[PDB]
């Protein structure tokens, strides 16, 4: 019915959400780890490390954000309804 | 193809030429070199071989003493205290020298049993 | 369009018994045993050794080597024979499969019937408890009920790796059959060559792991 | 029969595939192991010999 | 139907067929192959 | 009907919180890993290693707390009644 | 009916903890790999690597706990009856 | 009936980009791992590693955004109606 | 009934490109972490590396793209209707 | 009806259980992993390894015999009937 | 009904034997990875290493074997019927 | 009813075509990792490890398309009508 | 009814069957990698290598042709009728 819709919205949602938190998360770590690990070889490599680490993030959580935008076009602007 | 291998004693150059394939044994592990190979140093056990293989011979073996390693765009350079070919060997004085106390010359006579082919 | 574990059956003194699922196996039984007295009949010592001779000597001495650096082999040479049994038995069991018989087809698999490959296991069990106790007479505290779990553990992953292992062909082979035949051929000859390798491997992985399995029963 | 032709026509394949490749590599090396136990007993009967 | 993984009385069968043949190379293959080695 | 979406909203909700909990717990540990290593190659380099460490769990702890918030709008303030 | 929504809240709540366990158990020991090979490495840094650590743990076991007290809410004082 | 299929779409929308968000997140992820290791390394090897590293985003990103427009079709242009 | 079929199909295309983008992601990243560290290692190599890094993409987008026809196949041609 | 939430109780169960599963596995792998290594370098460091190996393992098992803990309580004494 | 809780058990131990399988499957190949590795450079270890490796083994199946345990539990003697 | 069976035979071939999807793509990636790293370490080294790549990939591929296989014994012949 | 317990038992063999492919599939690749390295350290260690390497495959594979073959007794020999 209409609501059957909304379930089906609320648990796509859910989905997308879950898939964007287990990518970001663990994207972010894996790259975390060689950040880590370079300024735990050379500190001074501190400052240099965070051009490629960030550059990194900015595509991890990306594919984060892209999913929570389509996540509230799921809820809230629910395409069928 | 070949890469040069070069063994240089303390005193004395051990042997000089063009390999195949050069076995040998860096105190993290075994290791093969072949002709073209990261540029690389390592240590070689305390009681490493040596056995370098070429195209038309039969495969060289030797026992090294205190060895380091390194491999670069020229080719392999071994560094040794002592060496010793495998037909200059006395497996026999290489065996009662393997059950000493003294570890140095335990590993000098271990390596002059993996040279000889026992052990 | 087809339905598994489907053989032939019938009873022989009050026990239920399978029509099918005893031909094949007898003819892997009747096949290692030929091989053996053709061996025997062309064995040598000081000659050069017959392709049947280097083929099991080949065999022997891997296992051989295997059990010794695993066990002291005179501590338990009865394992030797036990594990080179195990290899080519189930080798050609596997191999039998090979041959193409389908219009319903019985000239398949010994392991693709669970009580073949549950007999095997604990066979081996039973031998390597016996040894184990013929020998002696967890880690930590706690952890021992999980030790519970790895005895039983072993014949029952023993057991199922197999059957499983080799009833995957066992359903292949059938599926291709309704994928169109001027082109199923393909298909047929592949998965037929990779069944082949998966055979050899699995009777490998059996003797080895019935050779680790003794070892850990008799150590000490 | 349309089932045992399919199937031996993939057969013929297996068996082509055998015989150009695997059974002339089992060849060589079964010739290679057969060569040296027969060159190590011509070795015994040559060390007799001395 | 048939639930086939259940044990059936086929498993000693086998076992026969099993022993023998493991006595069978207990005497006939490896007795003699380890000696030739 | 109303349950139904109270239904889906709570399943949704858990998947939301699934993710978060393996993305978080997975980013952190693969952090630390790199923390616990780079300090048991140099121990006074731990107290440099706390900058970039603790930048990566803030990373990751954010994408948690992100889906526990939108959880509880899934739960609570159910967008669709 | 007021089942599908208990039902709901059973499911959501195993997917919470189900969550939970993967990113906890995953995570304490892609951390205690680090430590053991650190006292592999230097045996009397032991005492030192329990420093950071049982830090990682106490990051990594709280999404874990976290987890199991909202599925306590869901299950026990389900949000919505 | 006709918002079941509805449902149906809104699902398999969420689970395709899901699964895109995972493969994204964690490719990005090891791949940004190996560009800050080359940097921590050679910093001058910067300007190469882009060429390498960019490569390997432009195969993990692709399969993203594909599933992102099949996701697309599936919850606006739905196949079956 | 038909769109129970229908919408079983979509959930299950669904399922088929979410598995499909968490393998054809994640092997491409952990593929080319390795390539970049080579380059990282020997830039001259590169050239050289450029072989088995597609091969094994060869096979990873392979197993991808494979899902995808069946996704189709399950989406437009549903063999069951 | 009373049926519904006993299966809703046995899907959740599942899920704890499988949940648990994967997080055990993978953490007794990755921390033996770390073992064998241990011990391949350094035999003799068998007995020493024992300590935090153990210790690792003593928290990955944890997480799992709680999530079977509650497992129980779901499929048992299920909170809701 | 009756057959709901019967599709809830089979279901439930689906997930079960599947967070088995994935648990068990690499677990064990995180671990062989480990002595393969020890057996490259010392093959002689590999008698040694058999000690480690199987210990490894014997935790990871273990949770392989329960799990399969209680699916029999969840598949024939249902708990709740 | 009928189309009721067709949806779980679609849905379940669909969990069987991802997980082989993982499987293979994450497995051919961890495989290639290790041959690009080996031909960056001996370039000459390539025609040597085609062997045990292939032989790995040989495994791995196999257990993608006895899936497949049975993902059409699923959806075609599907074995109870 | 008779097709929801169809249903549920093809949904329960699709389950069994994406884990088995996850388990080994990744098991075999996290094993290859060994073997590839082993073989690019050392190429003589090859027939060497052998041994333990397909021992590993054999636990793995293992993991995966037992659920392969439960999958059989839920989807044809289905336990409950």
């Amino acid at each position: 019915m209409d609501p059957t819709i909304a379930a089906g919205a609320l648990i796509g949602g859910g989905l997308i959400m879950a898939g964007g938190a287990i990518g970001a998360g663990i994207g972010d770590g894996v790259a975390g780890n060689a950040l880590i690990s370079g300024v735990a070889r050379q500190p001074e490599a501190q400052g240099r490390l965070f051009t490629p680490f960030f550059i990194t993030v900015g595509l991890v959580e990306a594919a984060y954000f892209i999913n929570l935008a389509f996540m509230a076009l799921f809820v809230f602007a629910t395409p069928v309804k | 193809a070949e890469l040069n291998v070069e063994i240089v004693a303390v005193d004395r150059n051990i042997w000089s030429g063009t390999a195949k394939f050069l076995f040998t044994r860096t105190t993290v592990g075994e290791i093969g070199i072949l002709p073209r190979h990261i540029p690389l140093v390592a240590q070689l056990v305390d009681d490493a071989m040596v056995r370098v293989e070429r195209e038309g011979e039969k495969d060289l073996r030797i026992a090294v003493d205190g060895g380091f390693l390194s491999v670069t765009e020229e080719g392999v350079s071994i560094l040794a205290e002592s060496a010793e070919f495998e037909s200059e060997i006395d497996e026999a004085a290489a065996k009662q020298d393997s059950e000493s106390d003294d570890p140095r010359i335990a590993a000098r006579g271990r390596a002059r049993l993996r040279a000889v082919g026992a052990i | 369009q087809i339905e598994v574990g489907e053989h032939h059956t019938a009873t022989w003194l009050g026990m239920t018994v399978n029509t099918d699922t005893v031909l094949s196996t007898a003819i892997a039984g009747l096949i290692v045993i030929a091989l053996a007295f053709y061996l025997r009949a062309k064995v040598t010592s000081t000659d050069v050794p017959g392709g049947v001779q280097l083929f099991f000597e080949a065999i022997t001495i891997q296992m051989r080597n295997q059990v010794e650096s695993a066990i002291g082999m005179r501590i338990a040479p009865f394992v030797l024979p036990l594990a080179v049994t195990i290899f080519v038995f189930i080798l050609i069991s596997n191999w039998l499969a090979v041959l193409p018989v389908q219009y319903t087809e019985l000239l398949k698999s010994a392991a693709a019937d669970i009580n073949y490959v549950l007999a095997l296991a604990l066979f081996v069990f039973v031998c390597y408890h016996t040894a184990g106790i013929w020998r002696r007479g967890g880690h930590v505290t706690l952890l021992a009920p999980i030790n519970l779990v790895e005895e039983v553990a072993k014949p029952i992953s023993l057991s199922l790796r197999l059957f499983g292992n080799i009833f995957a062909g066992g359903i292949l082979v059938a599926l291709i059959a309704l994928f169109p035949p001027y082109i199923m051929w393909a298909p047929n000859a592949i998965w037929k060559a990779f069944d082949l390798f998966v055979g050899a491997i699995q009777a490998f992985i059996f003797a080895l792991l019935t050779i680790l399995y003794f070892s850990q029963a008799m150590e000490l | 029969m349309s089932t045992f032709i399919g199937q031996l026509f993939g057969f013929a394949v297996i068996v082509y595939l055998v015989w150009r490749f695997i059974v002339p590599l089992v060849g060589r090396l079964m010739s290679a192991r057969q060569d040296t136990v027969r060159q190590q007993l011509a070795d015994a009967a040559a060390a007799a010999d001395r | 139907s048939s639930n086939f993984l259940i044990p059936n009385g086929t498993f000693f069968v086998v076992l026969a067929i099993f022993l023998v043949v493991l006595a069978v190379i207990g005497t006939f293959v490896v007795p003699p192959i380890l000696k030739v080695l």
